[PDB]
């Protein structure tokens, strides 16, 4: 299977045609997305299988073949970029500046970017093209909009 | 059976479109890692 670092689309064959149902990061030999994206399921890659290492349904994250090994956090200051990998579209950047999630546990930078359901689990990168988080758990506020969290894990 | 097929190199790319605003939002987060607002 390929290996290599970088964003990749989760597919499956399971519905019509070829559907994507989300997106991942490939880092240090391990495989990072969000739990609702692949329910922790075993994945593929060509003819190489992935099995989920690590999970967590309260922080929606999974990675496979190793540890989470994501740890740059956003500065709270400057604008990041969505990487967005949409459903049967080219990956292509977003810059914008995040906002705030304020929870009872701290405070959690949030994007207000609608995509499908599909690019869930894009990265969002700082300007060093670090992964900060992924993008497709959130929220929908007063005016219908969609806002989702930077979800970063914890690197053990 | 899922599979993955690569999309990508993870790079910062310079005069990207900017958008998208900038809300602070009250919210909790519940048990299934469903966030709601607080009001
Ligand atoms: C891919 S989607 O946009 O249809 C979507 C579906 C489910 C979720 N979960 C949030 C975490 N807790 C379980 C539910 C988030 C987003």
């Amino acid at each position: 299977g390929e290996t290599t670092d970088g964003v990749y689309r989760v597919m499956t064959r399971r519905l019509l045609g070829s559907t994507q149902v989300g997106v991942g990061v490939m880092q240090e030999g391990v495989f990072h997305t969000m739990w609702h994206v692949t329910k922790g399921a075993a994945l593929r890659s060509g003819e190489g299988r992935l099995d989920p290492y690590w999970g967590d349904v309260k922080q929606d994250l999974v990675s496979y073949c190793g540890p989470w090994k994501l740890d740059a956090a956003w500065d709270g200051l400057s604008e990041v970029q969505l990487l967005a990998v949409p459903p049967g579209e080219r990956a292509k950047n977003i810059q914008t500046l995040p906002g705030i999630f304020k929870t009872k546990d701290g405070d959690i930078g949030a994007v207000a970017l609608d995509y499908p359901a599909g690019t869930s689990g894009s990265p969002i990168l700082d300007k060093c093209g670090r992964v900060i988080g992924l993008y497709g758990n959130g929220v929908v506020i007063k005016n219908g909009s969609y806002v989702s969290a930077i979800t970063q894990g914890k690197r053990e | 059976d899922m599979y993955i097929e690569r999309a990508g190199d993870i790079t910062w790319e310079k005069d990207a479109e900017v958008t998208g605003n900038s809300p602070r939002l009250d919210v909790a987060l519940d048990e299934s890692g469903d966030f709601s607002l607080v009001e």
